[PDB]
């Protein structure tokens, strides 16, 4: 049974996650255009990415107990979590038909090359697509996606954590709300094995994270806040 | 160190 407290949650995040993800993807006319020259691509990437990191945050501040935690512990969630969760929540965007991220139009549809022409190899690439190709093939109810990114977020193994038993509590309360909505919500055979699924593809998302974390005059193509972000 | 991380989140 799903409690009051459980569904309430999940009504949040639901809310918290229609206001920071628009897809009528209207904002994208005010980045840098798209370039398709090496890095031609960069800057308008490194912009998408840029405004994708606010939504984020915008998000993060909604989950439940998070404004509970010190600012500081905020900050050091959001710097590891920020490449994840958009990675996640990129998904929404992304169509298996082309291998690609349809944001409503060509000039926004985004390929293979187009990453690689941000100055990325296939070593990034890879994982990558096999990532979003394996979180599609879960097909996630939009309850179980938002509930994935709060999880993402809050994790108390990130490096700088300080309270991380409260990171840890108020993540606890997050699984737990998936693992009893995949349950009482989510029917056979799509229920199979889907939280230790989603706890893997969490796993997935380390590695690339880490990946890209090893991945001056690119440097300046970037924006503000990503380099605070990413160092 | 992260002002405009600290600035979004307040
Ligand atoms: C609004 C949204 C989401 O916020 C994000 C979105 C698409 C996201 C994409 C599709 C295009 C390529 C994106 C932005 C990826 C980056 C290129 C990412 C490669 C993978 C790292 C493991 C590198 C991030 C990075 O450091 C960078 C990019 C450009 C310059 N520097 C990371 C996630 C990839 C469209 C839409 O679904």
């Amino acid at each position: 049974k799903l409690s009051e407290e459980q569904q309430h949650i999940i009504a949040i995040l639901l809310d918290a996650h229609h206001k920071t993800y628009d897809p009528t993807y209207a904002d994208f006319r005010d980045f840098r255009p798209p370039v398709r020259s090496p890095l031609s691509m960069l800057p308008h990437l490194a912009d998408l990415v840029s405004y994708s990191i606010q939504k984020v945050i915008g998000f993060a501040k909604m989950i439940p107990g998070f404004r509970d935690l010190t600012s500081d512990d905020q900050i050091v969630l959001l710097k590891s979590s920020a490449i994840e969760v958009i990675m996640l929540r990129s998904n929404q965007s992304f169509t298996m038909d082309d291998m690609s991220w349809d944001c409503g139009s060509q000039d926004y549809k985004y390929d293979v090359t187009d990453v690689s022409k941000a100055g990325h190899t296939l070593e990034l690439i890879e994982p990558l697509i096999k990532f979003q190709v394996g979180l599609k093939k879960l097909n996630l109810h939009e309850e179980e996606h938002v509930l994935l990114m709060a999880i993402c977020i809050v994790s108390p193994d990130r490096p700088g954590v300080q309270d991380a038993k409260l990171v840890e509590a108020i993540q606890d309360r997050l699984s737990n709300t998936l693992q009893t909505y995949i349950r009482c919500r989510h029917p056979p055979p799509g229920s199979h094995q889907l939280y230790a699924k989603m706890i893997q593809k969490l796993a997935d998302l380390r590695s690339l994270n880490e990946e890209h974390s090893k991945q001056p005059e690119n440097s300046m193509k970037l924006t503000p806040l990503v380099l605070e972000v990413f160092g | 160190n992260h002002p405009m991380l600290m600035n979004l989140l307040k």
